[PDB]
């Protein structure tokens, strides 16, 4: 699909089978979710940006599916306003910037 | 690294 | 140009005839960039991302040459760790995402 660009690109994505709304952000280099209560192994982590940083849940190899393409890697979960995805996912979905 | 560019108007 | 995601999609831009590098930014609804002088009026204001809200200097109808395309908006300059090209351009240089 092409998402143009006017509003933000929040597309349904399917973690655990359950869907949610995120947002497609060529500026994360990694995926963080909001908070939820996810099975597994995880280790502590900070990720920063505009206004500094947060500590956040490493969760790895957690399939995602985003607008119906199969992901699996890392994800992040933590007091984020908006469920992200970033570039370790938009790469294995094959998302590419056009101009 | 700070890599998480989430920028929001408000 | 078509940009994949493997590596921040950094680009180069001229703005108040200086060059900078800057990252395509579709989680960003704004363009801010570091510290600089630009000429004009400014206002202040506020934005949030995912540690928190900063202020930044507004400047309005600023013409920005990004990736060889012309843009004139509204550029915000702060304390962002990076240059951010936001949708406020982005839209302006036809850019949209695509998988």
């Amino acid at each position: 699909p092409q998402i143009t660009l006017w509003k933000r690109p929040l597309v349904t994505i399917r973690i655990g089978g359950q869907l949610k709304e995120a947002l497609l952000n060529t500026g994360a280099d990694d995926t963080v979710l909001e908070e939820m209560n996810l099975p597994g192994k995880w280790k502590p982590k900070m990720i920063g940006g505009i206004g500094g940083f947060i500590k956040v849940r490493q969760y790895d190899q957690i399939p995602i599916e985003i607008c119906g393409h199969k992901v699996i890697g890392t994800v992040l979960v933590g007091p984020t306003p908006v469920n992200i995805i970033g570039r370790n996912l938009l790469t294995q979905i094959g998302c590419t910037l056009n101009f | 690294r700070p890599g998480n560019f989430l920028q929001s108007r408000l």
